[PDB]
């Protein structure tokens, strides 16, 4: 009913992983959007629409301003439901 | 001289298909003489 | 690039390389066309080899005397080389000697089932052994050598040898500890034991998280080797800009023509293929056993699944054709007719083209069990064009 | 506005045209502190008084020196290097035409220059001389001894290749080096032919020697 | 150039220095100019090319931002990177809206300090604001020498006084021409060998390794030539690799940054330096007549007393960022160089490196260990040893005796204004 | 490439020359892949008066 | 004397607004190889 | 610096454009993957820039009564930006703004050439608009003149 | 077609007809280098605030391996993505006709829109405008007068000066 969260974050690693503006060995589990990855804030609008890319649900505009951490994208996704 | 060996590489594939098909049969043919004797 | 430059400036693991390298060449099927002799040579090379690493497993009898990863990796070999091993130790045609060997691997086997109900028993960690070494112990312990009607068995240390190797696959799965170079998850060969034991449970391991977990694994080996394929074949500059401008188009529409699926270069050479001889053949059989087990899965899951499958469908339309083993890709083919079987928009279209490409571009004449032909058939016949 | 700005691309193209008009077929040199070799006029007369052979097998000669120098024995080999740098280096490569030669002037307080020398072998590492002048020996010896320093150093890593065949090989495939060279023929001739006319050319091939326009025979008995 | 090898993990910050207009390229005459002594690093920077401008891509969070704002010479470019700098930080805080918060005990201890800084900061300002007037001088020149002095020169000025200080010319220059990277490298892997049996790895590792290369200016990359590091340089290779090679836990930073200083002030000394310098040629073995493995000792101390110099600019510079609160008030009123290199090392960690720097400072000043002899003497060891495991220990059982100890030695290491 | 017109010398650069094709290129027989399992092949023959 | 780029020279006469400032913003897997130890 | 607002609403104008984009790509076929996103990224990081170099020269009741003014200025900046990403969605249906966005996806030529396309791009909406407008009553009346005409 | 650019210059009459376009293609040949001749003019379009598409003729001649290099080189020179482009082999003009298509249609939505300009100003009543519209629905035949003669014989010059420059 609920995607695993070891599997949720496997995606949004590698997603951000793949980006245009984020290094692989500056990730890791557990960092920050714009701390600890060095992105601007419309960037990380890029990578979290890119997560709602390979996760099809819609996310609204309230949802999303406050998807700032890789571990805050692994939270929203697992409780939300409506994930594939 | 280095032209004509060229030439040589592209004529032996065509001399090792030969050889193959010669020493398949020989295999195949050593196989049949066992299982009849 | 010179300024930088100058300012720059018998082991059982060589005993295991070789039986490998021996069954990859025994098996591969662009080695098809190999000479009889050397087939010969090759399989009686592989025969000793199998028959030196089982003698020495044997003769060791102890996983702590040589190691635990040489063991399981050992006997991963010896499983998948059963037959071969049987008819090399029986050293006769006889069904007495036939169950002489079966009873002394029964015998050599039991050391490795004991360790297993020791470890068990123990609760080890799942540091013990790598994601390789779970899936191998996974493997020789849902064997059906086991029960192939004297062994010790335990229904509790399989599913806990199942738990530990998801474990550690999910482990593999999030760590991603590369500093700049990109590796696959886990090995093509492991993969396809993988998705075999969990055929092998499919009565146990109907659990949408194993499914989904095991989907996106053989995704990512699916996309390593499409991403080599087409590192391999890639359109160069002087139609980089033509592509971003025009897209592969026509100029009539109605010509007739055939629809381009990927772009590519224009012919250039032979372009030798870069991944290796069973690569190709182990994800399709993965993929089959992938489908195999998800045919009875939840939506939310099983979208996941036919993505992957596209993916693979994918590789499969970029892998040549000396690589394409013509009984394992029909099975992937009928399979993925019973899927598009089913109404799908917006994707029945592609998914139908890449099918019917990839049946077409190999020899239906030369595939060896007429089942998988008949199969195809019958598929065929029942196959709807999309609406 | 747009009057201005077609005087001053006027004036640009004027300037542009006075230093390399004479040389606009010909690419440009490095633009390093140490190359100033490179992109001055050079005399035919200079190039013929200085004629240097290096061994066939060398591709590149480098020579750093050092800008400031703390030292006295080190200001006066940072000297020398400069002076080598400045004599020989351009000589070289007109004469030699495979071999790249380059200068460059490090801003360190170092007190020992160097050149580097890198053969046709790829396999080969580079060789590294340093400038160890005698402090007794003068300027115009010590130039001379860095120069007999530098042909006996390529004539041994020429000597000392792996495979000579292929150093040969890569040899006849390798282009020239010394396009960048901006050489004024003064008096000795604007071509080739007009600078050897004084000899026999028996150098020649059939195929560029034979005309290729129509009445060619009518044209030769008009010429002759 | 306040802290010399605290640097944090964090991402690049590119940012575009405009380099002049073709073909008159005035900024970048005046760096071909002034930039003289980095001009490896300057011609390492990459160059990107506009329709009709020029720039170049600095890293703001590397080194490349305070190496410019130390060697600008130029008011108008080193105020841009200034402002650039706070704002980016300003909108760095603002985004994060999360640093890591000090204990409010430690930061009382700290608070009083400023009090007794501000005597010496008026003084220490006016040598920067008489050093501003005196740019008629071939050696160093700027624009408009009788304008009001600012913020952001401050590194440009302090370079001039400690220029002046030592009075040796070219003094980094020189040191540098003798200070390889790879005998610097042995003799701190010998040195942290000394001073720890098993306490200290094996190697640095290459995350480690990575930040020590984004932080210290690369030189040349010829064929012959080797990496040379200037003294500062040094002096910050060795703080980092004492702080990432001691085994103290992560969470007992207060250890690790009191190592830091430790080998800071085994870098600063002159004596040691000298000893485990040697000339670049003869460690590369080119030549073997002009050995001179020895660095000149005039220049050794002219260049220790320049980094000797200016401790209450340091320690404004360092307080400044403490504390979050604090630094939105004094990032663009009180005297503070911005670097992003001290923004992932926030409040916890620049006050623990304040505490172990002013206790480190101490025990230098009272075993008088600066200029004696040879510190690899074991008792010198041994002594160095048990102060760093009695100011752990102590800051790990009770911290109120540590803040008073901190609050002594701060008056020990900077003394009042006499007359 | 052999000339097509006698009057036109061959001092001239515009001169027409026309290929004729001196060998139509090499050939040789097709032999597809024999099948490790299956080395048997049934043929049927038919000859008029062959032996 | 050297490059005169690299030569220093004095301003004397300068002018404030002949200062310049312009702002611009800057805009693959393998295998893993197992081997059994 | 910027205040959260703003912020906040430049934030769902981009992420508002980046849909619109993606969706364009997806309906008519951009032969490029990243296609508009970049140009589209580039020039609103570029626009953005600007205002925020604008809004620091303006910061030196004067600076209240103006940041009020600079607030309106972005408001009316970002309904620009949702008309132009209504204009983007309309665009598909459309074969010349098709070509248009397919030349902008590609990047040929110079920075002259992509900002004739760019800016002529909502202008030749508004062109369509009122060409339909210009036919429908140019039509109406030729129709109500036959009429007359085979009336008498 | 303008004339080339001789002695790093090009001529006063193919400045007006440059001027005079709407846009401009840069026709550049890669068997031989970027020349400063070359730089000149590409500074001067941009001054002129003008659009122009870099062509790279005769590509021809590029082998597989070198393709690469090159328009690296033709993308860093100030105008991105040069087309490649061949005129013996004709290669490029379905490519060439992608880019053109915008401007096309520009130019259509321009002339459509000053027509109706005109239209609006000469229901007004300006004469300009009636005069406009009355030398544009007049639909004859063009009168082609051919002025041949002798070399020197001043033709050139006549229509220079029938012309006004
Ligand atoms: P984050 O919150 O850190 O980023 C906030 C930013 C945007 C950096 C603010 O600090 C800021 O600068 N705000 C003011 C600037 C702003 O709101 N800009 C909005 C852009 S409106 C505009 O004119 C952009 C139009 C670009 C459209 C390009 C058309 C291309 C289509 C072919
Ligand atoms: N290989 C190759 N050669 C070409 C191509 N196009 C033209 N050429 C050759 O280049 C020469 C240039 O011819 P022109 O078209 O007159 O060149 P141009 O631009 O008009 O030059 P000017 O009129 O002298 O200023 C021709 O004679 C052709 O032989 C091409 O696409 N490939």
């Amino acid at each position: 009913y609920l995607l695993n969260k070891d599997d949720v974050l496997t995606r949004v690693l590698e997603v951000v992983k793949n980006f245009e503006k984020v290094d692989a060995s500056k990730v890791t589990p557990q960092s920050h959007f714009v701390n600890d990855l060095g992105l601007n804030s419309l960037d990380v609008v890029e990578v979290v629409f890119a997560i709602e890319q390979e996760f099809i649900l819609d996310i609204p505009d309230h949802d999303a301003e406050k998807i700032q951490s890789i571990t805050d994208a692994v939270e929203y996704i697992s409780q939300n439901p409506m994930a594939k | 001289r280095m032209k004509e060996a060229e030439e040589e590489a592209r004529y032996m594939q065509f001399r090792k298909l030969q050889d193959t098909f010669w020493s398949n049969r020989k295999v195949l043919v050593n196989r049949v003489k066992s299982m009849y004797n | 690039l010179e300024e930088k430059q100058s300012a720059s400036a018998p082991p059982l693991q060589e005993l295991v390389d070789e039986v490998q390298s021996l069954h990859v060449l025994l098996s591969s099927p662009r080695y098809e066309d190999t000479p009889l002799a050397t087939v010969e040579r090759l399989q009686c090379a592989y025969s000793e080899a199998l028959r030196c690493v089982f003698d020495r497993v044997r003769n060791a009898s102890v996983g702590k005397t040589m190691s635990c990863n040489a063991l399981l990796f050992s006997w991963s070999l010896l499983l998948q080389g059963v037959p071969a091993l049987l008819e090399s130790l029986a050293e006769k045609r006889t069904e007495e000697c036939l169950v002489r060997a079966l009873s002394t691997v029964h015998e050599a086997l039991n050391i490795v089932l004991q360790e297993f109900n020791r470890i068990t028993h123990s609760k080890e960690r799942v540091e013990l052994l790598p994601l390789e070494g779970w899936i191998e112990s996974l493997d020789v312990v849902t064997h059906p050598l086991t029960n192939k009607d004297q062994c010790k068995l335990d229904s509790a240390t399989v599913e806990f040898v199942h738990s530990r190797a998801i474990q550690a696959a999910a482990i593999r799965m999030i760590e991603n500890d590369q500093s700049d170079v990109e590796t696959e998850p886990l090995d093509p060969y492991h993969l396809y034991i993988l998705l075999r034991c969990m055929v092998r449970l499919a009565e146990k391991g109907v659990n949408d998280s194993h499914i989904h977990r095991a989907a996106l694994l053989t995704g990512m080996v699916g996309e390593r080797i499409f991403s080599s394929l087409e590192r391999t074949v890639a359109p160069p500059r002087r139609y980089s800009l033509r592509h971003a401008l025009l897209g592969k188009q026509l100029r009539d529409a109605s010509k007739p023509h055939a629809i381009p699926l990927d772009v590519c270069a224009p012919p250039g050479g032979v372009k030798k293929p870069p991944t290796a001889a069973d690569d190709v053949l182990l994800l399709t059989r993965a993929c089959t056993l992938l489908m195999k087990v998800a045919t009875n899965v939840l939506p939310q899951t099983k979208f996941k699944v036919l993505e992957t499958v596209d993916t693979v469908l994918k590789t499969l339309s970029y892998a040549p054709n000396y690589d394409l083993s013509t009984a394992d890709t029909v099975i992937f083919s009928n399979m993925v007719l019973e899927e598009l079987h089913h109404v799908d928009e917006a994707s029945a279209t592609d998914r139908h083209l890449r099918v019917l490409l990839l049946l077409s571009r190999l020899r239906l004449s030369m595939c060896a069990d007429r089942s998988a032909l008949s199969h195809l058939f019958s598929c065929l016949c029942n196959l709807l064009p999309p609406h | 506005a747009q009057y201005k700005f077609i005087r001053r691309w006027e004036l640009q193209m004027r300037d542009e045209w006075d230093q390399l008009e004479p040389f606009k077929g010909l690419p440009k040199p490095k633009r390093q502190f140490g190359n100033e070799a490179a992109e001055v006029i050079w005399p035919y007369a200079l190039l013929l008084e200085r004629v240097v052979k290096v061994h066939p097998f060398t591709k590149s000669i480098y020579v750093y020196y050092a800008q400031r120098q703390s030292t006295a024995r080190g200001k006066l080999a940072a000297e020398i290097a400069r002076s080598f740098a400045r004599e020989f280096l351009i000589p070289i490569t007109f004469h030699n035409s495979q071999v790249y030669t380059e200068a460059e002037m490090l801003l360190e307080y170092s007190e020992t220059p160097w050149v580097v020398l890198h053969s046709l072998d790829n396999g080969q590492k580079p060789r590294i001389l340093p400038v160890a002048p005698v402090e007794g020996t003068p300027a115009h010896t010590a130039v001379e001894q860095l120069l007999a320093e530098v042909v006996q150093g390529c004539e041994a890593l020429g000597a000392s290749v792996a495979d000579p065949v292929t150093a040969t090989r890569v040899l006849n495939e390798r282009p020239l080096q010394n396009q960048y060279v901006r050489v004024d023929y003064q008096w000795f001739g604007d071509t080739p032919d007009e600078r050897a006319s004084h000899l026999v050319r028996w150098e020649f091939e059939p195929e560029q020697i034979e005309p290729k326009i129509r009445h060619r025979t009518r044209h030769v008995l008009d010429w002759l | 150039p306040i802290c010399p090898g605290l640097c944090g993990e964090l991402a690049a910050v590119p940012f575009r220095v405009f380099l002049g207009t073709l073909p008159t390229l005035a900024v970048e005459e005046r760096f071909l100019r002034q930039l003289q002594p980095v001009f490896a690093w300057y011609s390492s920077r990459k160059r990107v090319k506009e329709q009709a401008n020029e720039f170049i891509e600095i890293d703001l969070a590397s080194c490349d931002a305070e190496l410019l704002l130390r060697y600008s010479h130029i008011y108008y470019v080193r105020r841009q990177l200034f402002d650039e700098l706070i704002e980016r930080q300003m909108t760095l805080l603002d985004s994060g809206k999360a640093p890591k918060m000090a204990e409010p005990s430690l930061l009382q201890c700290l608070a009083g300090c400023n009090m007794t800084i501000a005597d010496r900061l008026q003084l220490e300002i006016r040598q920067l604001g008489a050093a501003k007037r005196a740019a008629s001088v071939p050696g160093r020149r700027e624009l408009d020498p009788v304008a009001r002095l600012e913020v952001y020169d401050y590194a440009c000025m302090m370079r001039l006084v400690e220029e002046d200080a030592g009075a040796v010319g070219d003094a980094e220059m020189k040191a540098r021409a003798y200070l390889p990277r790879e005998v610097i490298e042995s003799k701190l892997g010998h040195l942290t060998q000394l001073l720890l049996g098993s306490d200290a790895r094996a190697a640095l590792d290459k995350k480690d390794v990575k930040l020590l290369n984004r932080m210290i200016p690369p030189d040349y990359t010829r064929v012959g030539c080797v990496e040379k590091l200037r003294p500062f340089d040094v002096t910050a290779y060795f703080r980092f690799y004492g702080e990432r090679i001691n085994n103290v836990k992560v969470e007992n930073y207060f250890k690790r940054a009191l190592w830091g200083h430790v080998y800071r002030r085994f870098a600063t000394t002159p004596s040691f330096l000298s000893g485990v310098s040697t000339y670049w040629a003869r460690h590369s073995g080119l030549d073997a007549s002009f050995t001179t493995t020895t660095m000149p000792q005039e220049v050794a101390v002219a260049v220790c007393d320049q980094q000797i110099q200016f401790p209450a600019i340091k320690f404004r510079a360092q307080y400044v960022y403490t504390s979050p609160e604090t630094a939105r008030q004094l990032w663009r009123t009180d005297a503070a160089v911005p670097l992003m290199r001290l923004f992932p090392l926030m409040g916890s960690r620049t006050a623990e490196d304040l505490a172990a720097g002013v206790l480190t400072d101490a025990f230098w000043m009272h075993l008088g260990l600066s200029e004696e002899e040879n510190l690899l003497q074991d008792s010198l060891l041994l002594k160095v040893r048990r102060f760093v495991d009695e100011v752990g220990d102590m800051y790990e059982t009770n911290i109120d005796s540590v803040l008073k100890r901190v609050d002594d030695n701060f008056k020990q290491v900077v003394p009042q204004l006499k007359a | 490439l052999i000339e097509d017109d006698a009057r036109t010398p061959f001092s001239d650069p515009s001169k027409s020359f026309s290929p004729r094709v001196q060998s139509y290129g090499e050939y040789v027989r097709l032999t597809g892949k024999l099948p490790r399992d299956l080395p048997v092949l049934r043929f049927v023959l038919y000859r008029d008066s062959y032996s | 004397d050297g490059p005169p780029e690299l030569l220093d020279r004095p301003e004397d006469g300068w002018d404030g607004s002949e200062e310049i400032a312009l702002s611009s913003v800057a805009g693959x897997x393998x295998x893993x190889x197992x081997x059994x130890x | 610096s910027v205040p959260s607002a703003i912020r906040i609403d430049t934030r769902v104008a981009y992420r508002r454009l980046i849909k619109v984009a993606d969706q364009v790509t997806r309906d008519c076929p951009l032969y490029q993957t990243e296609g508009l996103r970049q140009y589209v990224g580039r020039r609103f990081l570029e626009r953005a820039e600007r205002n925020r170099q604008q809004y620091r020269h303006l910061l030196h009741q004067k600076q209240r009564v103006l940041t009020a003014q600079y607030g309106k200025f972005i408001a009316k900046e970002l309904q620009q930006v949702h008309g132009l990403a209504e204009l983007l969605l309309r665009a598909p249906g459309n074969t010349a703004l098709t070509s248009m966005l397919q030349v902008l996806s590609a990047g040929v030529g110079n920075v002259h050439y992509q900002q004739t396309v760019e800016r002529n791009y909502v202008r030749y909406c508004q062109f369509e608009e009122k060409k339909l407008d210009r036919d429908e009553v140019e039509e109406e009346a030729t129709s109500d003149r036959q009429n007359r005409i085979m009336q008498h | 077609d303008t004339p080339g650019m001789v002695q790093g210059r090009m001529v006063e009459e193919a400045f007006r007809t440059v001027e005079t376009a709407d846009a401009a293609i840069f026709v550049t040949a890669v068997d031989e280098d970027i020349m400063p001749e070359e730089l000149s003019l590409m500074q001067y379009l941009h001054l002129k605030h003008m659009p122009v598409v870099l062509l790279a003729n005769k590509m021809d001649l590029i082998q597989e391996e070198e393709e690469e290099a090159v328009l690296d080189r033709y993308n860093s020179l100030g105008f991105g993505n040069a087309i490649p482009f061949s005129a013996r082999r004709k290669s490029g003009l379905e490519m060439l006709a992608a880019v053109l298509e915008p401007l096309y249609h520009i130019h259509a939505m321009h002339k459509v829109e000053n027509d109706w300009d005109i239209e609006d100003l000469a229901m007004q009543g300006d004469e300009s405008a009636m005069e406009e519209i009355r030398e544009r629905n007049c639909s004859d035949r063009f009168i082609r007068i051919a002025i041949v003669g002798r070399t020197n014989s001043g033709k050139s010059s006549l229509v220079n000066r029938l012309v006004g420059f």
